[PDB]
């Protein structure tokens, strides 16, 4: 049975390390990987540590667990909501920038405990361990989980037994973010988890170092799937305890607040070496306590984490721009977004929130539609370094030609943009609206109507400067 | 100011 395991598992890694395929082949390639890892994953048992019961009668312990190690374990409660999972209720009234949180360095899971744990030697003999911090905290989790007296236990018999990450996605849900950025990136995760996957087993099979550890006897990709979207679910960046570097970390108790929108409001004390949490706003008691993950899109939102935020206020799109090398102003261009402190050619992000173009990007278009007189103003003259210092401001615009002809420039390509999707917002709509599909189904449908939302709501912008400034230009 | 702020769940590259 190993040697068949083995067998499989030299034939993923094989595939997972063969070039990028060209553009169209990708799917293929993702549903021919998916293929081998769900026969992987039909001949084994899942995971290979469960608990018997549900989450929840595991939630005691946790407290008093964090308790006796000098954590916050008053004002709060775990608590089961129907719109986010289990999250924290505030059992008495919490005022706006109280300090409610608060959970000390020894209860955290860092790389620093991986390194001191029993993945210690393979640790510092294995390359991807030492490159890659996330996949360690992974396997961390992973045989902490698989020991019976791990002072982490607790917390771990209270993580989730699955996600809603596109790992876990069935084929044809991850096929409706068919022609969208974002299955990408989904690519990019599957490859790389079932990649590592076939890489670990082969390495936990043959190094010496890890014949000690729980994994030689059972290792499967339902396990390494598990701790890596726990990793990526719960990752987060804190400073050493001298605070000169920067190391990842799971929070045990503040980790289990839902998210809204917001500021961040937790940070780490040196002093007193510890995770603190302050209330986002006030929260009466028996409401539920949130928290600001932080300003990531919703593709990363359904990607790294596994869900769909509603009204993100920080949702955004990539696009490719550049200065062409056919044009024969390439070379005053370049100068003049190296003295702003632009690259030539770079990705920005089109986001819903007004405005829809950042600084960057503005100042990117206005040079992009400069004429050759208004580049020699840029790059000549007393004037020249303030134009070009005011050049990402919109109180400060180049020239009404200029503010015309690149508004026209963004609303083409977001048009295009838009036509190069498979579907279009009203058909999204309907679906949403008139069909009950799974939870996952409507994450990637929601997905992909906000890319194509963000590109309509930057062509009806870019609509309204142009007449605007043509407005301005005819009087 | 928070000195060392902590977003929940950072993106970090996997791609080994
Ligand atoms: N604002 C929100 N809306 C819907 N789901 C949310 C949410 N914030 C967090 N979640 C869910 O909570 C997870 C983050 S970890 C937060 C604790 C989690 N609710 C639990 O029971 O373990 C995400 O995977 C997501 O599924």
């Amino acid at each position: 049975s190993p040697k068949e395991i083995l067998n499989l598992t030299s034939e993923l890694l094989q595939k997972c390390s063969s070039p990028a395929p060209g553009p169209g082949k990708e799917w293929e390639e993702y549903v021919q990987i998916r293929t081998l890892v769900e026969k992987i994953r039909k001949k084994q048992k899942g995971l290979s540590v469960t608990f018997d019961g549900k989450r929840e009668d595991y939630f005691p312990d946790l407290m008093k667990w964090a308790s006796e190690n000098g954590a916050s374990v008053e004002g709060f409660e775990m608590v089961n909501f129907k719109e986010e999972g289990f999250g924290l209720r505030a059992t008495r009234d919490i005022k706006a920038e109280e300090l409610f949180l608060w959970v000390p360095r020894k209860l955290l899971m860092t790389v620093e405990s991986a390194k001191n744990s029993v993945l210690g030697p393979l640790y510092s003999q294995d390359r991807i361990l030492q490159a890659m911090g996330n996949i360690a905290l992974a396997f961390h989790l992973l045989c902490e989980r698989a020991s019976p007296n791990s002072f982490w236990q607790p917390y771990i018999q209270t993580l989730p037994s699955e996600y809603d990450t596109p790992l876990y996605f069935e084929e044809d849900e991850v096929r409706y973010l068919q022609s969208t950025q974002a299955i990408h990136d989904v690519f990019s995760q599957y490859k790389n988890t079932a990649r590592q996957y076939a890489y670990f087993y082969k390495v936990i099979q043959t190094h010496p170092h890890a014949n000690k550890l729980p994994l030689k006897d059972s290792f499967t990709y339902e396990d390494y799937r598990w701790a890596v979207s726990s990793v990526m679910t719960r990752q987060n960046q804190i400073p050493t305890e001298d605070g000169s570097r920067v190391t990842l970390a799971l929070i045990p108790l503040w980790d289990m607040c839902n998210h809204t929108n917001g500021l961040i409001t937790t940070g780490y004390n040196l002093e007193d070496d510890r995770c603190e949490c302050v209330a986002l706003q006030d929260f009466r008691a028996g409401e539920q306590i949130y928290i600001f993950y932080g300003t990531r899109s919703n593709a990363e939102f359904v990607i790294h984490s596994g869900f769909f935020f509603d009204n993100n206020s920080h949702d955004r799109v990539k696009i490719k721009l550049g200065v062409s090398k056919s044009d024969r102003l390439y070379a005053m261009k370049a100068e003049v977004l190296a003295r702003a402190g632009i690259p030539t050619s770079s990705v920005f992000a089109l986001h819903f929130t007004e405005p829809p173009i950042s600084a960057q990007l503005l100042a990117f278009l206005r040079v992009f539609c400069m004429t050759e007189e208004e580049l020699k103003e840029h790059l000549l003259g007393d004037s020249a370094i303030d134009r070009i210092f005011t050049l990402g401001n919109s109180e400060f615009p180049v020239s009404w030609d200029n503010e015309v002809k690149l508004w026209t420039f963004l609303e083409d390509r977001a048009s295009l943009l838009l036509k190069t999707y498979k579907t279009t917002i009203e058909e999204d709509k309907s679906v949403l609206k008139n069909h009950d599909l799974s939870v996952r189904a409507k994450m990637a449908i929601k997905l992909r109507l906000g890319e194509k939302e963000i590109l309509e709501k930057a062509v009806k912008s870019a609509a309204v400067n142009r007449e605007y400034y043509r407005q301005q230009m005819e009087e | 100011t928070l000195k060392y702020p902590i977003e929940a769940g950072i993106v970090t590259n996997w791609d080994d």
